[PDB]
């Protein structure tokens, strides 16, 4: 009897902080999966700008690369046209 | 804009279709005409899925579906397509009912009478317009230019035609036209890409080849100097990125595949390049106005866009035409637009405006009616 | 629900009492005083249920102006009403497409602000200047100023 | 035949929209009824004209309404 | 105003809007009406002999056709709206639904309902 | 609930039977797939000993049980036992008799045909159900992500099979199917175990090494510098207790046993690993729609569930793919029942309510109606 | 003794119940607290990607409209000169 008194309380005890403990966990993962949600929305309107951004980059350098080799031609052509 | 009222002024092309009202500088709405069924099996229920993607809408899921285009050289081979074209056209990209719109198409020279017999038809009978007037696809890229005179080599995707005019009178016995375009162009692009081992066979790997075609090649100068200078160095070799990573490396291919439009005997066709093809052209025509003729040269079309085809086209003029004449090549810098442009010119004009084919007027003759005076 | 939310806001003895009934009773484990996360569970299980803890959760932090796992007055009530739909939305998508088409009256398919306050004035009922500027921004998920019928179903959710 | 499908179609229209018109048998007294209903049918017909136009008008409308509102969504 | 207030508020404009609604029906009715009189005009019975009868109802025969064929037109524009409308719809439902599946709780009684069901007859209220 | 009639979404699968009504967020009775008969002779008399206990009261007695999986691979070896689950199922851990309720299985890709035939010949003659269905299991776990598009990898327990979808479209083509699975993966633990000294034989200590196996191994991000690590140091040895004492200390087998998975050499399998397959199914996909798949790959099943997996075959993807693209690999928090919700979904459907195959469907066509447009 | 000494054994139970609870929070909340760590740092080379792009875009307009004007100097030349 002495000795199941004794594991009964130490087992009660036990079984209160492991409650808590579980308690606060899932507290925490909660919190942390909604900043892990938010911060993925971030990063993906992120990475949306910056491929709008470079696409835009390369259209202009095409043009540009034509409107140089248009200017080299009329160049060429002038310097004949002296 | 209110009451009165605007004309549709349609361009069919074959490749990119361009429409829009009459009277502005661009097409309001530009898109691929194709048509492409879903060919696997579909397993997600409700998803919502079509039958068949057109226009657009197609070239961003191309990766599941068949595109074919229904215009196969200038003329129409699959008249349901292009009906399926025109009703999306319509009603999706202008959003005007056709039931209150003179419409003006556009067609090359020389096809076939029963193409544009059926073109009068379907645009009377099914979307029923109040009229319609078909009109030379050179001739409105000549309007677009403000000539009144020159010959015009209109090298689109399907068909290259070159139509010489002076003032204002067309030459009908010197126009000369001819099968390889843009389209040829890119078949063989994919057949000579082989050579280093990329393979493209799908119809929607087409349009990737047709992509690297536009942003990388172009027409050399001189072709043994380049083809020369491409086994040497390495100056020329330019990288593209395909729609999922792996970049290719593009040799002396680059200057290759246009190439074929001065020595179509590369596609084994037999006829000579649109060097030749527009001096033949001129001396068809009278003796004298041959001089104004050279003076005014005029492109036009998508397919004269590779950069470096101006000098090109008019050293090989020079070449052939005598030492006196001046060459002149007139490519303004809104080449594609350049037959929509004139078409919107024409329609905006009053003089032209009786010239529409009527509908009471097709009710009393039958389609035939657009062989006759209202051309 | 509709009538539930609205009379337990300023709710008179009965219902009230009831709450606080409740609370009282709850003191068989749970004598927090403020409901929390593991006390609410603990109440609910000893009901002789156990329900799936994500819609309490739901219940209890994602309507709320706090969501700290705790529960405030109102957001109660909410909960209380959100264990059925009886909050049509605010009316019927018939019905609301039919007033936002004769809304649309430039017929565009969006609602500019200009008419929208014309109309607004012509609603005649108690006037918040701060509440014009809440619909306003609940008007803009695309942020253009104007509603259209996607964003005008959204803030009309549980107008009755 | 598609195309025949359409043509028999308008044919039809044209052909089955005009009735069998039987006046002359009609007596003066049955041809003053006969000249009464078929005042009828032409005025009801042109009130189901006028409901279609005003139904096409206004299912233009919440096409145009639904097309903005996918527009705002895309 | 209030939460509850502003929900009246967003009530009562619904309100005027089916007032302005039901106001612009009766006065469409109304006037499509007096346009149909413009329009379905009655003619006199009496006085007319045989042959003007027959005349005039030949005349009536063919505006009937003609009327007949324009209403087949604007039947063929309904159903070519109908289906627009639809496909419309059907895309508005393809971009903001299919995946808005909520969560399908089978142990999220009622409260009213749940109370009862572990308490009784106790709850009464909702 | 009430009026009105509610879908059974079972989900036979191999090693857990995971099974509630359509419409909620998880399974209402999970329990392992076993049938066990006792073995030895019994003594006591009238203590109600039944001639075989299935489900979960068999993890219970299996001191005295010989526990046997009537699933292997995907395929159904004993239809009988089978029955006998089934009827466990539907009417102990659901107590809701089929007569009234539609059923929905699930079955792996590529299985044969028989085996599909006789479960809805079983479900409509032993059990009766009024309309029953069966989905893919790659198709519903991609439900459950909420995507459209991506390339599922659906690692269960009897089979890991690999189906790419894009924007609903199947690629029937593309599936690439292993038969290496969590069952082999406990195999080579209880074989690689005997390196120590534990020796488990007996079919109900395969239980406990699947416990083990679940418990303490993980997925190495670098293989190589683990077993360098893990042979010089002692940071990884964690212990464990066996049901009856003497705890037992695992080394390096911890991550050996899952990096089966990637090297299926360990066990003797040619084929590459499931870094590879995913790779190799992407790569028969066409061009263009590559890069989705790519950012949308999505992990499912049991045995994805390992700590530390989500890096690794992301490292190793990134090592294969082009550098440019991007690499994404989806893995939600719940996705031992990813199946079974995505099942929920779709059984919770309107669209869907056409369906099922109709139990006056199958009496006029017999059991190989499955195989016809209801499939 | 012995009614005390069952009540215990169930208490015993409760408490490796808690035990595996808790030690399964525990692994969560450290995978996801992983995980959104390294989403983080990835949504901040993403927005510092597209600055640089945004960079380029400017210096690129910069450059045609340059182009441009010279084009058109070069026109009106050819034009003297025909
Ligand atoms: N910028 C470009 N560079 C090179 N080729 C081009 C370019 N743009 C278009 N093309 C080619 O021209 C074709 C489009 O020609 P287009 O004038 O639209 O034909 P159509 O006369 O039928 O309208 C495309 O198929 C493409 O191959
Ligand atoms: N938490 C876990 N960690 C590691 N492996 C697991 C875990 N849970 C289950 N497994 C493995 O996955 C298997 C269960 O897979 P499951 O998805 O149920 O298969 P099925 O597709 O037949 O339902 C078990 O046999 C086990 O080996
Ligand atoms: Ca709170
Ligand atoms: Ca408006
Ligand atoms: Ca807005
Ligand atoms: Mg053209
Ligand atoms: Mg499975």
């Amino acid at each position: 009897a002495q000795k199941d008194e004794e594991k009964m309380e130490i087992q009660e005890i036990q079984l209160k902080e492991a409650k808590h403990i579980a308690e606060d966990a899932d507290r925490k993962y909660e919190e942390v999966a909604r900043k892990l949600v938010i911060i993925e929305s971030d990063l993906e309107r992120a990475e949306e700008r910056a491929e709008l951004s470079e696409g835009k980059c390369a259209e202009l350098e095409e043009e540009l690369k034509t409107v140089t080799n248009n200017l080299k031609s009329l160049e060429a052509q002038a310097e004949k046209y002296s | 804009d209110d009451e009165e009222t605007t004309a549709l002024v349609c361009d069919n092309g074959s490749g990119l279709v361009k429409a829009g009202f009459a009277g502005d500088d661009a097409p309001r709405a530009v898109f691929p005409s194709i048509v492409g069924r879903p060919r696997h099996q579909g397993v997600m229920v409700g998803m919502g899925q079509k039958d068949s993607y057109v226009g657009d809408e197609a070239q961003s899921k191309r990766g599941i579906l068949t595109l074919k285009y229904p215009i196969e050289h200038g003329i129409i081979t699959n008249w349901d397509d292009m009906e399926k074209i025109w009703h999306h056209t319509f009603y999706n990209e202008l959003r005007v009912a056709p039931e209150e719109h003179p419409t003006l198409l556009t067609e090359a020279p020389l096809n076939p009478k029963a193409n544009r017999e059926k073109m009068t038809q379907i645009m009377f009978e099914t979307f029923n317009v109040p009229a319609m007037y078909v009109a030379i696809q050179a001739v409105l890229s000549l309007y677009a230019s403000g000539r009144t005179t020159g010959i015009v080599l209109d090298s689109g995707d399907g068909v290259t035609h070159n139509v010489p005019i002076y003032e204002g009178y067309a030459l009908p016995h010197a126009i000369m036209r001819l099968d390889l375009a843009g389209r040829d162009l890119t078949d063989y692009l994919m057949k000579i890409l082989t050579e280093r081992g990329y393979s493209f066979v799908t119809t929607a790997e087409r349009e990737i080849v047709r992509d690297i075609k536009e942003k990388l090649c172009y027409v050399a100068l001189d072709f043994e100097n380049e083809m020369a200078t491409a086994a040497s160095s390495s100056s020329l070799e330019k990288s593209y990125e395909l729609p999922d990573g792996q970049v290719i490396t593009i040799g002396n291919e680059r200057f290759r595949c246009p190439e074929t439009l001065f020595q179509p005997s590369f596609i084994g066709m037999e006829s000579a390049g649109i060097h030749e093809t527009t001096y033949n052209s001129i001396m068809k025509c009278d003796i004298d106005i041959r001089k104004d003729l050279y003076a005014n040269n005029v492109l036009s079309g998508g397919t004269t866009m590779y950069p470096g085809i101006a000098d090109r086209m008019q050293k090989e003029i020079t070449a052939l035409a005598p030492s006196t004449m001046k060459i002149k090549i007139i490519a303004p810098p809104e080449r594609k637009y350049s037959v929509w442009i004139g078409g919107s010119i024409l329609a905006s004009l009053s003089t032209f405006q009786q010239m529409w084919i009527s509908k009471q007027e097709y009710d009393e003759a039958g389609p035939s009616i657009v062989h006759r005076k209202c051309f | 629900d509709d009538i539930y939310k609205a009379a337990v806001e300023q709710l008179t003895e009965e219902q009230k009492n009831e709450f606080k009934a409740a609370f009282d009773i709850f003191v068989l484990g749970a004598e927090d005083g403020c409901i929390s996360t593991k006390e609410l569970g603990k109440v609910m299980r000893m009901l002789g249920q156990n329900p799936t803890p994500e819609e309490l959760q739901e219940m209890i932090d994602e309507v709320d102006e706090d969501g700290s796992g705790t529960v405030d007055f109102d957001e109660f009530l909410v909960m209380m009403v959100r264990c059925m739909k009886d909050d049509s939305k605010g009316k019927s998508e018939e019905e609301l497409s039919d007033l936002f088409r004769m809304f649309d009256k430039n017929a565009d398919g969006y609602i500019d602000l200009e008419e929208l306050k014309i109309m607004l004035q012509a609603t005649g009922e108690t006037i918040t200047e701060d509440d014009i500027e809440e619909l306003m921004k609940d008007g803009d998920k695309n942020n253009d100023g104007r509603i259209d019928y996607d964003e005008f179903l959204e803030f009309m959710k549980g107008v009755e | 035949g598609k195309r025949q499908t359409e043509r028999e179609k308008k044919k039809k229209i044209l052909a089955e929209r005009r009735k069998v018109l039987a006046i002359d048998h009609l007596n003066e007294d049955q041809l003053r009824e006969k000249a009464k209903e078929l005042w009828q049918s032409i005025y009801n017909l042109e009130a189901e004209k006028f409901d279609l136009q005003e139904k096409f008008k206004q299912q233009k409308y919440e096409i145009n309404v639904l097309r903005n509102r996918i527009n705002d969504n895309q | 105003i209030s939460a509850s207030r502003k929900l009246q508020l967003k009530t009562l404009m619904l309100q005027i809007a089916k007032q302005e609604l039901e106001r612009e029906a009766e006065e469409r009715r109304g006037e499509k009406g007096r346009a149909l009189s413009t329009r379905c005009q009655p003619l006199e019975l009496a006085g007319l002999s045989f042959a003007e009868l027959q005349d005039l109802c030949r005349q009536l025969h063919a505006r009937v056709d003609k009327v007949d064929e324009e209403r087949y037109d604007v039947e063929a524009k309904v159903t070519k709206n109908i289906t627009e409308i639809a496909d419309l719809n059907q895309k508005i439902f393809d971009l903001r639904g299919k995946f808005k599946r909520p969560t399908l709780r089978r142990v999220r009684i009622s409260a009213d309902a749940m109370m009862q069901a572990l308490l009784g007859a106790r709850a009464k209220e909702t």
